[PDB]
RNA sequence: CCGGCCGGGAACUCAAAGGAGACUGCCAGUGAUAAACUGGAGGAAGGUGGGGAUGACGUCAAGUCAUCAUGGCCCUUACGACCAGGGCUACACACGUGCUACAAUGGCGCAUACAAAGAGAAGCGACCUCGCGAGAGCAAGCGGACCUCAUAAAGUGCGUCGUAGUCCGGAUUGGAGUCUGCAACUCGACUCCAUGAAGUCGGAAUCGCUAGUAAUCGUGGAUCAGAAUGCCACGGUGAAUAC
């Protein structure tokens, strides 16, 4: 029921993040399903360097902005118990919706 | 970074928003498909007065710190020159360079 | 190969010559068809003058070669009188197709004289 | 360049029948990457050559091959200054290359219909030595001819 | 300018942050501008105290200050009353409660930044450029540096022109994208005109 | 029974299914002639099977996408060497020699900056 | 081209005239408001258009009806 | 009600993570048996396999004090501040990089295939009504592998055009309009209706490219109220030669 839809900036740090997330719901939470992989954004966009002149001097920065799906199934009491006010991973963003 | 130039984006905006800009009441209404009314003319009747240096057109939206007019970007808040310098410095959430 | 009574598109579509006539181009020649009730596939050295003198009532609706000139001296003659600054430029005998003219108004504007 | 000596890429065939020979025939006429067109009347025109000869593609052409195929190139190396014809020996490598570059040349000439219909012309007007492509043959050796024993 | 920045390479690979908060394109730039603000209002209030590095971090708008310095004595004064009261001053410029961290560092000489404000504290004396820089790199040197390069440019020393001196001692791979370095820059507007100082320094490998 | 075949030429993602006692064709349920039968490429998805069997043997059931025409019909010609392994060994110690197995690797390489395309450099002036 | 729903004017210019025309307006009038079109009821006028260094007097005949005032604001010198 | 639409599986594409592998690893030989290099089989992958950011001391006292700051100096009821309109788009003329054409491997009309990548909340806007059309009204859904931008386009076949400035080609203005913004001529863009050039593929001279590159076909992002052929990117088809 609790369609979970985490958004962060790096793969080693949203893992790290849902980890918590799915030793929580599963020790108490009623077998949520599986981590969703979600295909992601980098904002992949040319920027510019040089103060003045030589336009052909640019920059390619960009931000890998991950994305990830739990969709947690079992409208348990628990499960909020567990995600009462716990933000981990700072640095990220997560929601709860359901 | 003329102090005047930048104040002027300030006098600007500090208007913009808490006027007709966001207040569209009178040509929003106006200009419709309604009877070709006195509302027409209304419709600039407002205007004429309106401070010209309200709307949004009228904004650069340019750089905060610089002031600089050119390079800003819309989702940041400055110039190239100064976002190059703080994202190969760090103060950029998630922002690096990376190849193809 | 006779309407107008001058020109003589032979050899040409139905359509192929009502776009070469002088006054009119791509759309009024299957404009003109429709209302006049012929197809589109056949030259006109095949039709007959029933239907060729039908064609010439319908393309006598629109302004002419004869008037499409006139309308376009009557605009020429109000430009030059209001003198707005279209007049001038039509007046110092310039290209004619939009605004740009400084360094690619050659076309019109001929070769460079010196 | 000057470091590397490398050679050509392989030719891939045609998958209707195994001719490099054909694949680069196309590949020469071949322009802007728009191939399917460019396929769809080369193998038209081949097709109907094979008809127009009374014998099939790969060996429509053969005929031809020797009549426009030469046996002289030139390279001119400075001799202390030197820019004319030097005679020399072509390269089979790339001479079939050369005949196809110029067969479709004289193809693109007789221009009245399409492609379809002059190149398959140009083709069989080589098989019975009628082509430019064929007096690109005698060209080449006459200018080869003039020099004879310089390097 | 052909040498890049050899930090802004190694951040998402080696090296840690400093603007940590993810958000959506809707908050960025007043995000960013406030901490901006509240940071250079930082550096500005407690220079004379060792701010070696200042890193920020956004928690569901509850932010963090983390503040690496040498002289927290002076940076708690009494008792934190300092802290709270900056505490105080973030939260109005920043619109949201904060949470500031002091941490410390041992060796003042590990901060290429630090080093850098020394230097330039030290070139506001008409003092002798090289006596400082080569005092630094070996005070550096003895209590171990695997690599140093200190370069300075400007005006140094009257040179009424454009000069630029450096020293190097130990390994100092720019190119290796595989180290963790130490790196920052530092500006004195001595009376000649400004002098500007780029420090390296290495000493990690992984 | 059935055997998977995987392809990927170019971008293009080529998902066969291979059974014996048949030897028809069906693209993404489509025919070869209704897609591709007489365009470019035609036959290239025949060469693996012209090689040993096509005819009735095995029949196959594609699903090409993600690209070009000549993009999916490569795919094709490579995922029915993918599908092949009911015999492995003879499958491919045959065809190997030909080829029909690369992936053929090659990705288009992106808009380069100051190139006004990926090798291209702009024009000069020299003076 | 310009608005489908009532032509653009300015008030300043508007105005003068409207309540003028019952006068004749006797004069000229200094318009820094080219940027509006004629009507029936503007013609026979003798205004002068802000064009740059000064305002060019011009006289309003029927003809121009759907034409802006800095349509024939010579700053286009050119000698 | 054939829409993965609904059960159903995580078989499969795909997905974002973690690993695997490639290294001259093996065989032949000219070679100082060395190194290396041509080759050979294996080899998803062959010699740094993709390419990309990575620019070492340094050179032009190169450029930038109009990104920003600072010296030194000038001014200061003015070199400072504000308001309206013109200008940078004014053009006999020079030059430089790009889009369009000079056509029949092509133009025109029908139907007809597959992209990839990015954007989208005072924003993206299906559907649906009207309008030839530019767009205008109703307006869900979507802050997003789900909703939208958004239909890829050359192509595929068919029919026509048949060598002429010709159904080519499209340009600097007429008239009627569509949107943007208070505001569209001086100075925005777009459709329609209409006129229709030059150019018949180009002198001296000169520019780019060693592969999925050149050549082109379209697509999207920035900037942005609106405002490209330009800039940055996506992928589509697809060369020749390197003696
Ligand atoms: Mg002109
Ligand atoms: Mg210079």
């Amino acid at each position: 029921r609790i369609r979970i839809r985490l958004k962060a900036f790096d793969h080693r740090l949203i893992d790290q993040a849902t980890a918590e997330i799915v030793e929580t719901a599963k020790r108490t939470g009623a077998q949520v399903r599986g981590p969703i992989p979600l295909p992601t954004r980098k904002e992949r966009f040319t920027v510019l360097i040089s103060p003045h002149v030589n336009k052909d001097a640019r920059d390619q920065y960009e931000i890998r902005t991950h994305l990830r799906l739990v969709d947690i199934v079992e409208p348990t009491e628990k499960t909020v118990d567990a995600l009462m006010r716990l933000d981990l991973a700072a640095g990220v963003d997560v929601q709860i919706s359901l | 970074a003329k102090q005047s130039m930048k104040a002027r984006e300030v006098k600007r905006v500090a208007l913009a928003d808490k006027y007709f800009a966001k207040r569209a009441e009178l040509k929003a209404i106006i200009s419709d498909v309604n009877a070709s009314d006195e509302d027409r003319w209304n419709a600039v009747l407002k205007l004429q007065t309106l401070p010209r240096d309200s709307s949004p057109s009228r904004q650069r939206n340019r750089c905060r710190q610089t002031g600089r007019p050119h390079g800003f970007l819309r989702k940041f808040g400055l110039s190239r020159i100064k976002v190059r310098e703080a994202a190969m410095r760090g103060e950029i959430p998630g922002l690096k360079k990376a190849s193809w | 190969a006779r309407i107008a009574g001058i020109n003589i598109p032979d050899h040409k579509h139905a359509v192929i010559a009502l776009t070469s006539i002088y006054g009119v181009g791509k759309t009024r020649s299957k404009a003109i068809l429709a209302a006049a009730g012929i197809a589109e596939d056949v030259k006109i050295s095949e039709l007959s003058e029933g239907q060729i003198d039908t064609l010439r009532d319908e393309v006598a609706k629109f302004v002419v070669e004869g008037d499409l000139r006139r309308e376009i001296s009557m605009s020429i003659k109000r430009l030059m009188d209001l003198g707005c600054y279209r007049g001038l430029r039509h007046r110092r005998g310039l290209p004619v197709r939009g605004q740009r003219t400084k360094t690619n108004a050659r076309t019109r504007k001929g070769p460079r004289k010196p | 360049p000057r470091r590397r000596v490398i050679g050509q890429r392989k030719i891939l065939p045609d998958p209707k029948f195994g001719s490099e020979l054909l694949a680069k025939f196309v590949n020469i006429l071949m322009v802007d990457g728009k191939k399917s067109t460019a396929e769809s009347i080369v193998y038209s025109a081949l097709e109907t050559l094979a008809q127009r000869s009374g014998k099939s593609e790969l060996e429509a052409f053969e005929v031809a091959l020797e009549n426009v195929r030469p046996t002289v190139e030139v390279k001119s190396r400075r001799v202390g200054g030197s820019t004319y014809q030097v005679p020399v020996e072509v390269r089979p490598v790339r001479r079939n290359a050369l005949a196809m570059r110029w067969i479709v040349e004289a193809a693109r000439k007789r221009g009245d219909k399409s492609m379809a219909l002059r190149l398959a012309n140009e083709l069989s007007d080589a098989a019975e030595n009628k082509g430019t492509a064929v007096k690109k043959r005698e060209d080449v050796h006459r200018m080869a001819e003039a020099n004879k024993a310089f390097a | 300018g052909q040498k890049v920045h050899p930090n802004g390479i190694r951040l998402g690979i080696v090296k840690p942050w400093n603007s940590t908060w993810f958000a959506n394109t809707k908050e960025f730039a007043d995000n960013l501008d406030s901490d901006f603000k509240v940071r250079q209002y930082l550096t500005k209030e407690l220079a004379k105290a060792s701010v070696s590095r200042i890193v920020i971090e956004r928690p569901a708008k509850s932010i963090r200050v983390t503040i690496h310095t040498a002289r927290p004595g002076i940076v708690i004064g009494k008792k934190g009353e300092d802290v709270e009261k900056l505490r105080k001053v973030v939260a109005d410029i920043a619109g949201v409660p904060a949470q500031i961290n002091i941490a410390e560092v041992r060796k003042p000489e590990l901060d290429a930044k630090l080093v850098a404000d020394s230097i330039t504290s030290q070139l506001e004396r008409r003092v002798m450029f090289r006596r400082a820089m080569k005092r630094a790199v070996q005070n550096a040197m003895r209590l171990g540096a695997k690599g140093i390069k200190v370069e300075v440019s400007g005006r140094l020393g009257g040179a009424e022109i454009a000069r630029t001196e450096w020293y190097r001692e130990g390994r100092v791979p720019l190119h290796t994208l595989r180290a963790d370095i130490d790196y920052n820059t530092s500006e004195a507007h001595t009376t000649y005109g400004v002098i500007g100082v780029k420090v390296w320094i290495f000493k990690g490998e992984i | 029974n059935q055997y998977y075949g995987t392809g990927r030429r170019k971008s293009s993602a080529a998902r066969v299914f291979i059974k014996p006692g048949n030897g028809k064709i069906v693209i993404n349920q489509r025919s070869l002639e209704q897609y591709f039968g007489r365009e470019t490429a035609r036959m290239v998805v025949r060469q693996p099977l012209e090689l040993v069997d096509m005819v009735e043997k095995l029949d196959l059931y594609i699903t090409v996408k993600g690209g070009g025409i000549s993009g999916q019909a490569g795919a094709i010609r490579h995922g029915i060497t993918r599908a092949l392994m009911e015999y492995d060994e003879s499958l491919r110690s045959e065809l190997r020699k030909a080829g029909f197995v690369t992936r053929d690797a090659r990705q288009v390489e992106r808009k380069k900056v100051g190139l006004r395309k990926a090798r291209r450099r702009p024009q000069f002036s020299k003076r | 081209r310009s608005l489908k729903k009532g032509p653009f004017i300015d008030l300043h210019l508007l105005k003068k005239v409207e309540k003028a025309v019952e006068s004749g307006d006797k004069k000229p009038l200094r318009t820094w408001s080219r940027r509006s079109t004629i009507f029936p009821n503007m013609i026979g006028l003798t205004i002068a258009v802000h064009n740059g260094r000064q305002h060019v007097p011009v006289f309003v005949t029927d003809e121009m009806v759907g034409h802006k005032l800095g349509e024939f604001a010579p700053t286009r010198t050119y000698r």
